[PDB]
């Protein structure tokens, strides 16, 4: 139902939050990890 | 015979500490 | 005598930890608040509501008394209330 | 046939001796009770 | 016959080889990708 | 070097919390008894298992919350979520208790993980693995109290439930049915406990008031180095204190060490056969002397007989609300009560 | 050491100590006889604990007649 | 010297003596079997199998014999009750005499195997040292145990050549010594089919004879081998302690649940058939099919066989009795000589009344009378003041049907009362107390005391378990650690894998 | 790496602490719990 | 040169994620009426 | 006080049988040194 | 048999303590 | 200080049989009168 | 209780004649 949409989304938001800022350095540490 | 068991039990134990103060093994240094 | 992870003191002191943390917590802390205010955490875990421990004039406990038929007895003491 | 060579010397010092002559005698002292009943 | 208790045993069986072998699956990938150094 | 040491190697890699083969056991299921403890103690009613609410969405306290045991009526039941019980549906095997089985289950073998872990870490480094072996006692009492006692009873409802006054009722229950206090391998385990209290107390006191002078400052914390080969204080002048005081005194450091890990680990190990005997009711609830004397002998009394009523008290006076299934109906005239109270 | 005819006799079971097997040998074979065990032992629990329920027995002093 | 909870390591590398010492507990089980037979048949009553059983006696070994098919003796009387019977030689006396005669010849080659330790079979062929080769010699025991596994359920309990074993009904009524067939299918695992028992001994002794020939051709393998210490002895004894605690938890579990190998003519009712009404149950059943053909109450009544009622009474609890109240059960309430009958009580206006029974957890319980609904009737009261349920004022009364106290009604109330009283217990029964000057406190059975000593075996073997287990793999440390130890290799981030010195940063 | 200094970062985490921890208490007096 | 997700962050937020959620329920809970 | 009889002989042997057993260990140690 | 109850106390004594006295003095001597 | 007046004590393996023979042997006659 | 003592104090003797014959000391011509 629908109070599950409401409260998975601020979690979303968050770690969508979370993966923008980290991205650029956890691309690095995958690459340097050869 | 009960009491008189217990009594005498509770004497062993008296007498034991009277030998492991006074008779213990010396500590001994190095 | 250290294993090679980030020291924990250089995280918590940095301007980009808690960038993202500043989001990460409250987010965390309102869709807790969610569960409970919408009615969800009730529904989920089958615990009564204050209006719906007993029907208006009962007064004895909907204990569980049958091993295999428990999943019914508490749908039935369930209908009883509404 | 050799004499067995296993064998080994067994001690007992006196403070062992002190320790275990006084978990005896307070086990005793307490299990007594329940043995008279 | 096959009886619902008998079925559940096999679920429970199947879901605990699943959870098993997701876990051994991921252990064995990342320890060939990140091995120690000889 | 095939898969199984390219494994090894990275479960062994020296890292913040070690993992290890025994880590594959022991964190899901630590995880997971943990979880489910504060999963239950925030959400989750007693209310169809004993009439109680137990959680904090119910308006309990950290006090009064527990994960409660599961219904009389389950028996021994495993109480899977998938079995004929709950078939799988996830409320209703919360509402069951089936919680109680889940942590109860994978703490076991949590603890069982957590000992493997003592036994591997100690292999890797070097050391004796006497730290596991003392983890034996915590072992012995989780399985006697909280797995053998409620299977040799008639169901897992007379376990202990997993919360602060839920245990505190455990202890309760236990004085006033099985007089437990009367029982010398619970008296055992006092000492053993108390005991062990008291070695930690006068041998970290001893340390710190025999501490010899290795540096300047007022706080003498400072003046330790974690690898001088030197004692950081006077075992000869710590005999000497104890020896005028008490009569008695340790002259040496391994037997003094060896004897704190043998003393409270002792005393858990002795109550956990005391509780093993009350599984089956097999008390020493009585001395049959008294009771003959003081059946004949009004005139009789000693602190046991005193004992004795406040047990039948708190039996009859509890009893109707904490074994509900049994729906005890004690008219107010059958009540044991003294004089006005 | 002392002969004996009984001895003569036993001797060549008691003469391979140390010898094994190469590498992991029938280690896997034993793992699945291990599984195995696992999976019979749960049915036989299940069974007496009547989580698991079988059409026709009667986990119950009954089954006697 | 060694310290005293060592002096037995000196048998570790000399297998002679590791043999003799084994021949000497050996011999000591054997003779304390013997010892502990001849005491009980000096203190058995087999007047009465029905209310005076072995297992109202504190009888423990007799069971046993008789679980496996020994049930009479050389003075004629039989545990089934039957009266001149020739049992041959194996009756109890033979057994007990057998086990003697056995412990002593053990004794003798236990002298034997320690003088003569040094046999030329315990040494190394290529170095001369003491060595025992562990893995074949676990697959010829193992090959032994399936063969006699196999033998002992093909010929003894099928009865093709052997006596059987105990079976009765599920009331415990008309149990005997019979052959069993093996139950094949998945009513095998059912704990309470003997054909199962059956069918396991046979199964299994064929997989152990296979696994037996399998472990004495098939050498470890390397990993195997290192991993587990295969060497040495001790971990041997590290495993064998962790099978047999295994074993003493199933055996404690199956004593106290029940099983077809725990029936309840030999070692008593569990405690679950009295939480359960499960004898009541039965006996209405009975009184309601006499009542149903037009049988009076006194007819249905007196058709109750004494036996059945005797097991609906809660002094045959086995959870109802204490840690150090000693000896057997007729030592409390006495030793039963005859059920005084059903008791039915009634208030002023007719109505029938049930006394609330005993729960197993409660050393006293109060005496309330209810009606069919559970609506409270009577009761003894504590405080006398504002009573409203006495039986004065009830006007109850009581009446039996069958047993001594057939056709007979009290209504004078303290006669009420004192069997209000008895009637919490369930079924009543008249009891000598002065033979045995029984202090009339309940003691438990048989069960309770089989099931006590093999949990608190079983907890302490665990322990065994791991103290013998952590020798075992950390030998090389046993005496303290390396004294050169490096602090390089316990400090943190000097090597990439614990404890591995060619993972060096 | 340094930014934020740490005494800073104490002392708002004590005082979250005392916050949450604060309105529990005021919790065992309103509402589900209180008696009332 | 320092990896973001290790074991380390796993273990952390294992348990840091589910507690504060939690704390936000609990939070809610203190404003329930009956 | 009517108490169990063999009280008295099963005290006796548990003080008595433990504790020669330490005195036996304990002499012959001495005359060793 | 209507026997003396204080007389299996007093056989086992008797028994007990003479010997042990004797192996007590055995043991020693063979240890020096 | 020791006192010079110190004396070890022997009993060798023949005393003892025959002394535990003796006791167990006047056990043997005098435990019927202890019974009575 | 006095059976029991008799026999074990006969048996006591039997095994100590066992050891009395075969656990000597040998009698050495010195
Ligand atoms: C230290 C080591 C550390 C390692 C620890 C690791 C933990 C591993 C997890 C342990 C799993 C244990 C769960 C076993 C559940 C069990 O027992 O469940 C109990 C069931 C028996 O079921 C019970 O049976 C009882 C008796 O029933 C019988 O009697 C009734 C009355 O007549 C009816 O006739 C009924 O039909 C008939 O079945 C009652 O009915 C109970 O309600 C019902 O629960 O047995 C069964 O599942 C199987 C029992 C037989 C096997 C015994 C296994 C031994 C384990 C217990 C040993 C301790 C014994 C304690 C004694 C004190
Ligand atoms: C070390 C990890 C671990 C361990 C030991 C346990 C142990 C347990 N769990 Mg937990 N659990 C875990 C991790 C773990 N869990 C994780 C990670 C989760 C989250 C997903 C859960 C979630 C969970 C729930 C929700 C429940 C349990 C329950 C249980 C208990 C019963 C499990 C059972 O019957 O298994 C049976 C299964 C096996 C033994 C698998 C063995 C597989 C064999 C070796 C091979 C089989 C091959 C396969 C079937 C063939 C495939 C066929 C295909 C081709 C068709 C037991 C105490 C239950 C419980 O506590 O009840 C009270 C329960 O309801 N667990
Ligand atoms: C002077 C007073 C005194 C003392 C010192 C004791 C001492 C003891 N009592 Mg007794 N008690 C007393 C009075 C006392 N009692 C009285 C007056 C009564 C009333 C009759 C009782 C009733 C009583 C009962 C009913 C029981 C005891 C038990 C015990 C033992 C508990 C041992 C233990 O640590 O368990 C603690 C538990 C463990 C060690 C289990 C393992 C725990 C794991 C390792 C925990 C892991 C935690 C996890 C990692 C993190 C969780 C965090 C979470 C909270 C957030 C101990 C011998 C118990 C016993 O005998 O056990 C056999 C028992 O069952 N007592
Ligand atoms: C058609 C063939 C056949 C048949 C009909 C049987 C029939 C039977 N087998 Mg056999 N079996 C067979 C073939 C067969 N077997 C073969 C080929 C093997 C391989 C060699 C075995 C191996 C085997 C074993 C190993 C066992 C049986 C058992 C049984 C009985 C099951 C009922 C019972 O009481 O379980 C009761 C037993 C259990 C329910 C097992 C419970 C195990 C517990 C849960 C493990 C936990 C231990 C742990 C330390 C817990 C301690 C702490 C705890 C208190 C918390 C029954 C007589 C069991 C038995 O003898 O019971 C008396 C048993 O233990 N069988
Ligand atoms: C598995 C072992 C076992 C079991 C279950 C039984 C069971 C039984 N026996 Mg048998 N018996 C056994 C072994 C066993 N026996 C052995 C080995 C002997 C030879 C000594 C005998 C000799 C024997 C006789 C002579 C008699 C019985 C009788 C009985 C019955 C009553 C028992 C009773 O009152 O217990 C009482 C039990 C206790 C009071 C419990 C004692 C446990 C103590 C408290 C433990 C000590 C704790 C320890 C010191 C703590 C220190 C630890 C710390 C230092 C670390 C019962 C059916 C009696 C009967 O009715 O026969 C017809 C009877 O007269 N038995
Ligand atoms: C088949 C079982 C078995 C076997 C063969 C052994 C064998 C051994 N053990 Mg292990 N052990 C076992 C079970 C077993 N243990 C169990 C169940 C436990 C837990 C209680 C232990 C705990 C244990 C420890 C902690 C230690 C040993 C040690 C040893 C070694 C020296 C023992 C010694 O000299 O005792 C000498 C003992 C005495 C002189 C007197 C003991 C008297 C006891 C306390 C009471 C006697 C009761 C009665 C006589 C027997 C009742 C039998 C009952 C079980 C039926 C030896 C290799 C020692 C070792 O590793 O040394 C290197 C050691 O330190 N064991
Ligand atoms: C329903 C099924 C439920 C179960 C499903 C299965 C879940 C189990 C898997 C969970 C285990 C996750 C651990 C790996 C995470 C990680 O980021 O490490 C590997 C990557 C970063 O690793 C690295 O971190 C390393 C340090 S360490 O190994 O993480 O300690 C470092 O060596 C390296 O350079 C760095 O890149
Ligand atoms: C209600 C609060 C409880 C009162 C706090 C008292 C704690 C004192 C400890 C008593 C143990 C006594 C055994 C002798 C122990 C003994 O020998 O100690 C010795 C030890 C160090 O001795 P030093 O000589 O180095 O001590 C420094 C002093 O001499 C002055 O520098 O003392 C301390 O560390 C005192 C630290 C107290 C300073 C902080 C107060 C404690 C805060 C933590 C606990 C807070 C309560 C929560
Ligand atoms: C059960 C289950 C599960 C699981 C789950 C989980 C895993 C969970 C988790 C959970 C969690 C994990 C939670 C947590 C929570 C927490 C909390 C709630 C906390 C709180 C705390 C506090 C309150 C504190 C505070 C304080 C104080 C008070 C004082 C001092 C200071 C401090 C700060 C410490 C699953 C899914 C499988 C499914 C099945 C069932
Ligand atoms: C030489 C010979 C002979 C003889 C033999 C004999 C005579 C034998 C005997 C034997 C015997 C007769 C034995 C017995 C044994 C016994 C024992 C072995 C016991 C044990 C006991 C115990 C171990 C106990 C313990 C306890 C107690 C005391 C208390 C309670 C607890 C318990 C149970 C722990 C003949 C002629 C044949 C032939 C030729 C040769
Ligand atoms: C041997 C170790 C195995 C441990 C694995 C743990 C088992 C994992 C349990 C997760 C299963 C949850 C699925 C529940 C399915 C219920 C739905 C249904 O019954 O229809
Ligand atoms: C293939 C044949 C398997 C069944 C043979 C035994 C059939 C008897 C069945 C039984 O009585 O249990
Ligand atoms: C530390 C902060 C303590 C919180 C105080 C809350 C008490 C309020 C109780 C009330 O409303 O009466």
């Amino acid at each position: 139902d629908w109070r599950v949409l409401v409260v998975l989304l601020p979690v979303l938001l968050a770690a969508g939050w979370a993966v923008r800022n980290i991205l650029p350095y956890a691309v690095k540490q995958v690459q340097k990890l050869l | 015979m009960e009491t008189i068991t217990y009594v005498f039990i509770f004497a062993c134990i008296i007498a034991l500490f009277f030998f492991a103060i006074f008779f213990r093994e010396p500590p001994r240094i190095t | 005598g250290t294993t090679g992870e980030r020291p924990f003191s250089d995280i918590i002191t940095s301007v980009r930890y808690w960038v993202i943390h500043s989001i990460t917590i409250p987010a965390l802390f309102i869709a807790g608040w969610l569960f409970v205010s919408t009615g969800l955490a009730y529904d989920v875990f089958g615990t009564p509501r204050p209006d719906s421990y007993y029907a208006q004039e009962q007064r004895s406990i909907p204990l569980v008394t049958d091993r295999f038929e428990a999943k019914q007895q508490v749908e039935t003491f369930l209908e009883q209330l509404k | 046939m050799e004499p067995n060579p296993n064998r080994q010397p067994v001690e007992l010092n006196r403070t062992s001796l002190y320790l275990g002559l006084l978990l005896i005698l307070v086990l005793a002292l307490l299990f007594s009770s329940y043995f008279f009943n | 016959t096959i009886t619902p208790s008998l079925k559940g045993f096999f679920i429970g069986l199947l879901s605990g080889a699943v959870v098993l072998g997701l876990t051994f699956a991921v252990l064995i990938a990342i320890s060939q990708i990140d091995k120690v150094q000889r | 070097r095939g898969w199984f040491d390219i494994l090894d190697d990275w479960l062994k890699r020296d890292r913040f919390v070690f993992v290890g083969w025994s880590g594959i056991l022991l964190f899901p299921c630590a995880y997971l008894a943990l979880g489910g403890w504060l999963t239950g103690t925030t959400f989750v009613t007693s209310w169809y298992t004993h009439g109680l609410a137990s959680s904090y969405l119910e308006g309990c306290n950290f006090l009064t919350v527990a994960v409660s045991t599961p219904a009389n009526s389950m028996g021994h039941s495993l109480l899977l979520l998938w079995g004929p019980e709950a078939q799988g549906d996830f409320t209703r095997w919360c509402q069951l208790g089936g919680l109680w089985t889940f942590i109860a289950l994978h703490g076991a073998f949590g603890l069982i993980g957590f000992m493997l872990r003592q036994f591997e870490i100690a292999r890797l480094v070097g050391v004796r693995p006497y730290n596991a072996i003392a983890f034996s006692a915590p072992i012995a009492v989780f399985v006697s109290v909280f797995l053998i006692y409620p299977l040799g009873q008639s169901s897992w409802f007379f376990a202990p439930s997993f919360g602060v006054a839920a245990i505190f009722r455990f202890l309760l229950f236990f004085q006033g049915f099985h007089n437990w206090t009367l029982n010398p391998f619970h008296m055992m385990g006092v000492a053993g406990v108390l005991g062990g209290a008291l070695l930690c107390a006068i041998h970290g006191a001893t340390v710190e008031n025999t501490l010899f002078q290795d540096g300047e400052g007022a706080s003498t914390f400072r003046a330790f180095n974690p690898t001088q080969a030197e004692e950081t204080y006077s075992m000869v002048t710590a005999n000497r204190f104890w020896s005028q005081i008490f009569g008695i005194a340790f002259s040496n450091k391994r037997w003094l060490h060896f004897f704190m890990l043998f003393v409270p680990v002792t005393g858990l190990w002795m109550s956990a056969i005391g509780v093993v005997g009350l599984a089956l009711n097999l008390r020493s609830y009585d001395f049959i002397s008294q009771e003959i004397r003081a059946a004949e002998d009004p005139e009789f009394e000693t602190f046991y007989t005193k004992n004795l009523l406040l047990n039948e008290g708190i039996r009859a006076w509890m009893a109707p609300q904490d074994q509900p299934h049994e729906n005890f109906v004690f008219p107010e005239e059958v009540l044991p009560r003294g004089n006005a109270l | 050491a002392r002969r004996t005819w009984l001895g003569d006799i036993l001797r060549p079971l008691n003469s391979e100590y140390g010898k094994v097997a190469p590498g992991w040998g029938t280690t896997p074979l034993m793992a699945v006889f291990m599984g195995l065990f696992l999976v019979f032992l749960l049915i036989i629990l299940e069974i007496y604990n009547s989580t698991l329920i079988l059409d026709g027995v009667n986990v119950s002093w009954k089954a006697l007649g | 010297g060694l310290p005293w909870y060592r002096v037995h390591t000196v048998l570790i590398n000399d297998p002679g003596r590791l043999i003799a010492a084994h021949l000497m507990h050996t011999a000591l089980v054997a003779g304390w079997a013997g010892s502990m037979a001849l005491y009980e048949l000096a203190t058995f009553d087999p007047s009465d199998p029905v209310l005076n059983p072995m297992w109202r006696q504190g009888m423990f070994v007799l069971p046993f014999m008789a679980r496996l098919g020994v049930t009479g003796s050389w003075s004629g009387w039989s545990i089934t009750g039957e009266t001149g019977i020739d049992p041959g030689f194996w009756s109890f006396e033979g057994v007990a005499l057998a086990h003697i005669v056995l412990s002593g010849l053990l004794f003798l080659a236990a002298c034997w195997h320690w003088v003569y330790w040094d046999l030329e079979l315990f040494r190394d062929p290529r170095t001369g040292e003491p060595a025992l080769d562990l893995p074949k010699m676990f697959g010829i025991h193992l090959f032994l145990a399936g063969l006699l596994c196999f033998g002992f359920g093909a010929f003894h309990l099928t009865g093709l050549f052997g006596p059987g074993m105990w079976v009765s009904d599920p009331y415990g009524l008309t149990g005997s010594v019979q052959p069993v067939a093996p139950e094949w299918g998945p009513d095998g695992f059912n704990p309470y089919n003997p054909g199962g028992v059956v069918a396991h001994h046979i199964a299994a002794g064929i997989v152990g004879i296979i696994a037996g020939l399998f472990h004495i051709l098939v050498r470890p393998p390397q990993r195997l081998y290192k991993a587990l210490r295969m060497g040495n002895i001790e971990t041997v004894l590290s495993s064998s302690i962790a099978a047999v605690f295994f074993a003493a938890f199933v055996v404690a579990g199956t004593m106290w649940y029940g099983s077809a190998t725990t029936p309840i003519e030999l070692f008593g009712p569990t405690r679950y058939q009295w939480d359960s009404s499960y004898f009541q149950q039965e006996i209405n059943r009975r009184v309601q099919a006499s009542l149903a053909s037009g049988a009076t109450l006194e007819e249905a009544w007196s058709a109750i066989p004494e036996k059945l009622a005797f097991y609906d009474y809660i002094g045959n609890n086995p959870a109802k009795g204490g840690l150090f109240r000693t000896g057997p059960m007729n030592k409390g309430d006495g030793i039963a000589q005859a059920w005084k009958g059903h008791a039915v009580f009634r208030n002023k206006e007719g109505e029938e009344l049930f006394v609330r029974r005993m729960p197993a957890f409660f050393e006293s319980f109060p005496v309330i009378l209810t009606d069919k609904n559970g609506v409270v009737k009577a009761d003894i009261p504590f405080r006398r003041a504002e009573s409203k349920y006495s039986f004065e004022q009830q006007g109850v009364t009581v009446s039996f049907y069958g047993g001594e106290l057939n056709g007979q009604t009290f209504t004078d109330p303290p006669t009420v009362k004192s069997y209000a009283r008895k009637a919490i217990f369930g079924e009543i029964f008249e009891f000598d107390t002065e033979t045995l000057n029984s202090d009339g406190i309940f003691r438990t059975s048989p069960r309770g005391w089989f099931t006590f000593a093999h949990a608190v075996f079983a907890l302490l073997f665990f322990f065994g378990h791991i103290w013998h287990g952590a020798r075992t793999l950390f030998r090389d440390v046993f005496s303290g650690i390396d004294p050169e130890l490096s602090p390089e290799q316990v400090e943190w981030g000097f090597y990439q894998k614990v404890g591995d010195v060619t993972t060096r940063r | 790496g340094g930014r934020i200094p740490l005494w800073i970062v104490a002392t708002v985490a004590g005082m979250g602490v005392i916050v949450i921890v604060g309105l529990f208490f005021y919790g065992a007096y309103a509402g589900l719990g209180s008696s009332l | 040169s320092y990896p973001i997700f290790t074991v380390r962050w796993v273990a952390v937020h294992t348990l840091a994620v589910p507690t504060i959620f939690f704390l936000g329920a609990i939070a809610a809970m203190q404003f329930i009426q009956r | 006080m009517e108490v169990n009889q063999l009280g008295l002989i099963a005290t006796a042997l548990f003080v008595l049988v433990p504790s020669v057993f330490l005195i036996i260990l304990y002499v012959q140690t001495e005359s060793q040194q």
